[PDB]
């Protein structure tokens, strides 16, 4: 029926978009520099794959979330 | 040297040329070529100088 | 089972461009025996504006409403069910209520800029059933006190801008006779030659609902010349014209942008009331008659108000067609529902029948796969139309997070082309 | 030049200027431009970005 149904709540309250995509995305800005930082200053000798995938990983996966929430905020609501 | 630069981005450099402005906003020369668009037959020959072409 | 019609106070009014008649039908059986129930009833429609039919409604005295059934038994006759069975000698006020479009032309073709569009209407002083009437007296409501040629039968008084016609006490089973009267109507004559109508929902946010509206000026297409000067210095100037028409919103619209296609249009005043949000809106150009004016209206609107979610299940109930100015009419409406990336089984339960395509794909700015799409066709809406249509789709509740994995996704591939280089 | 390939701009006669002579769009333009917006407006689309043509264009 209807009734029985109730108001679908959103998950994330829509006021916090803002401050969330901010701090996402600063974090996930910073690993980055920190990969491509990283990335130029190691030689040859010097290149720990396990670091480079870590960091790498972390600084994707906050980039997606932060670029998802702040096109989320923008309105275009995808 | 940048705030000079913000200033004459802001004033001058930047306005709107098919928007006559003074806040009052004057969009005639859309309005007219929209009646255009709309309201005559699909084979017309608006003449007009060539500077709107 | 035999049928009479004892009272019928049929009121056809025409102060708008839409002629909308209700008759305050009596129905009675007749002293025969053995046909103790009449469960049904019957109406028709004239031959003339038989394909002019807007939405048509019938009641009963009271708070209720009943079903009227579309079948061909030909005037296509619509069959209605009666609330309580009535036994021979019962009486029972059908206030039966219709709505005709379209069928009120200018007889002047060719107004000027300063002349009043006077129309024309072909009507039918008997109330056309399939059952002999006692007396009717059909009452006319007119827009302004103008009138030059109306049929004279039974000698219609007049009063001041109302017609009313002498109680023909007696009438056979299929009575038909034309009327038509010549009056000034300078009302706004506007119709919407088509409308679309696109409702994307969105788990995340909000709900987001944007319609183009092509709209033209029907009555009276203007000849000569056009002078701005005459429209600005003279009140008298352009009686026809519609400067502005106001649009009432669903009280919830949160950003509204009303924006042609060339570009965002600086005119129209929008102010939040209690029970609603009204927007008046004026279009580029003052239409006079057949200049067509292409508009887009578009707000978005939370999502808790609409969506009902119970488990695993969603719910959708919303507007099929939104109001859009004072006594409106639509000639094509085509509505497109663009559901979330995964709606597994799509029913949609229509208050009235719908023409419906098939579903197709939609193609947003993150999604992989699309989303499906509900296009439903329909002709002739009016205001009475305005209802409310549910769909109800089942929509995984992880599937949500499957867009955002794969942005990130194709960012990590990037970062990995870099570790190869 | 977006909705209609590559082959069918380079070649174009517009008889919508100068209305009694017509002139050519495909050979008295640099198409440079217009491969440049083309062809960012096809990365965005083929990543589904899905973004307007009057949006990647003032931008
Ligand atoms: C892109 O396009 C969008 C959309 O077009 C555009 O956004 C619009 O921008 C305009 C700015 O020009 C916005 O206009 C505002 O409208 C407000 C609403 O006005 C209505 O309500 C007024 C209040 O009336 C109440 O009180 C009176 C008694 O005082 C009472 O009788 C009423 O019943 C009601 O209770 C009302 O006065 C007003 O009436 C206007 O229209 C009538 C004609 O019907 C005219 O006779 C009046 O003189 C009056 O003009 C209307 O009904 C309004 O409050 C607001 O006013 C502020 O600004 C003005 C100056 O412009 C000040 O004088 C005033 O004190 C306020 O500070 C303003 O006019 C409009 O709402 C936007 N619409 C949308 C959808 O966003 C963008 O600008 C475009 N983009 C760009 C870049 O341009």
């Amino acid at each position: 029926e209807l009734e029985a149904m109730s108001r679908y709540t959103s998950p994330v309250n829509p006021a916090v978009f803002p401050h969330l995509t901010v701090v996402l995305l600063a974090i996930g800005m910073f690993f980055t520099a920190w990969f491509f930082v990283y990335e130029v200053t190691s030689t040859k000798y010097t290149r720990d794959i396990y670091k480079e995938l870590l960091i790498s990983l972390v600084a994707s996966l906050f980039m997606g979330f932060g670029v998802l929430f702040l096109l989320l905020w923008v309105g275009i609501y995808v | 040297y940048t705030f000079h630069s913000t200033w004459v981005t802001s004033e001058a450099y930047s306005s709107p040329s098919i928007v006559l402005s003074a806040r009052i906003i004057f969009d005639d020369f859309r309005e007219a070529y929209y009646w255009l668009r709309h309201n005559t037959p699909e084979d017309a020959k608006v003449m007009s100088w060539w500077d709107y072409g | 089972p035999p049928l009479i019609n004892e009272d019928v106070k049929r009121t056809v009014d025409l102060s708008s461009h839409l002629a909308k008649v209700t008759a305050e039908v009596v129905l009675a059986h007749l002293g025969g025996g053995s046909t103790s129930r009449a469960t049904s009833f019957l109406l028709a429609l004239e031959p003339e504006l038989e394909a002019r039919l807007a939405h048509l409604g019938v009641q009963v005295k009271g708070e209720d409403e009943e079903e009227n059934n579309l079948e061909v038994r030909s005037g296509r006759f619509f069959t209605v069910k009666l609330p309580v069975a009535l036994d021979p000698g019962a009486k029972i006020s059908v206030i039966v209520e219709t709505v005709y479009t379209h069928v009120l032309h200018p007889y002047p073709t060719q107004i000027t800029q300063s002349e009043k569009q006077f129309v024309v209407f072909e009507g039918n002083h008997y109330f056309y059933s399939p059952y002999p009437t006692k007396t009717q007296t059909m009452r006319v409501k007119l827009a302004s006190r103008n009138v030059e040629s109306y049929t004279k039968l039974g000698n219609p008084t007049r009063s001041e801008d109302l017609l009313d016609y002498g109680p023909f006490r007696d009438v056979p089973a299929y009575s038909q006779d034309t009327f038509k009267v010549h009056y000034e109507n300078n009302s706004p004559f506007l119709t919407i030659t088509s409308m679309t109508r696109v409702i994307e929902v969105s788990h995340w946010g909000n709900i987001a609902v944007e319609e183009n509206v092509d709209l033209k000026h029907t009555g009276a297409v203007l000849k000569g010349p056009f002078s701005r000067y005459d429209y600005q210095r003279q009140p008298d100037s352009g009686i026809s014209s519609i400067r502005s028409f106001k649009t009432i919103l669903p009280a919830a619209a949160q950003d509204v942008y009303y924006r042609d296609e060339i570009g965002n249009v600086s005119t129209s005043h929008l102010l939040i009331l209690d029970d609603s949000v009204e927007m008046e809106i004026r279009p580029r150009f003052p239409l006079f008659g057949g200049w067509k004016t292409h508009y887009i209206v578009g707000y978005n609107l939370p999502s808790y108000e609409y969506l009902y979610n119970l488990g695993d299940q969603y719910a959708l109930k919303m507007r099929f067609v939104d109001h859009v100015f004072d006594e409106q009419v639509i000639d094509s409406l085509t509505v497109k529902i663009i559901l979330p990336e995964g709606a597994k089984n799509i029913e949609i339960d229509s208050p009235y029948e719908i023409s419906r395509a098939p579903d197709e794909l939609h193609y947003t700015y993150l999604d992989t796969f699309g989303r499906p799409v509900i296009v439903a066709y329909k002709k002739n809406l009016v205001e009475q139309h305005i209802q409310d249509i549910v769909v109800h789709y089942t929509f995984n509740k992880v599937l949500m997070l499957q867009e955002p994995l794969l942005v990130v996704a194709a960012f990590y591939i990037l970062f990995f082309t870099v570790i190869i280089y | 030049l977006a909705e209609e390939g590559f082959y069918k701009f380079h070649n174009w006669f517009d008889d919508r200027a100068w209305y009694p002579l017509g002139r050519i769009i495909g050979g008295t333009i640099y198409p440079g431009l217009m491969i440049t917006s083309a062809a960012i407006y096809h990365v965005l689309h083929f990543f589904h970005i899905t973004i307007d043509i009057r949006n990647v264009c003032v931008f």
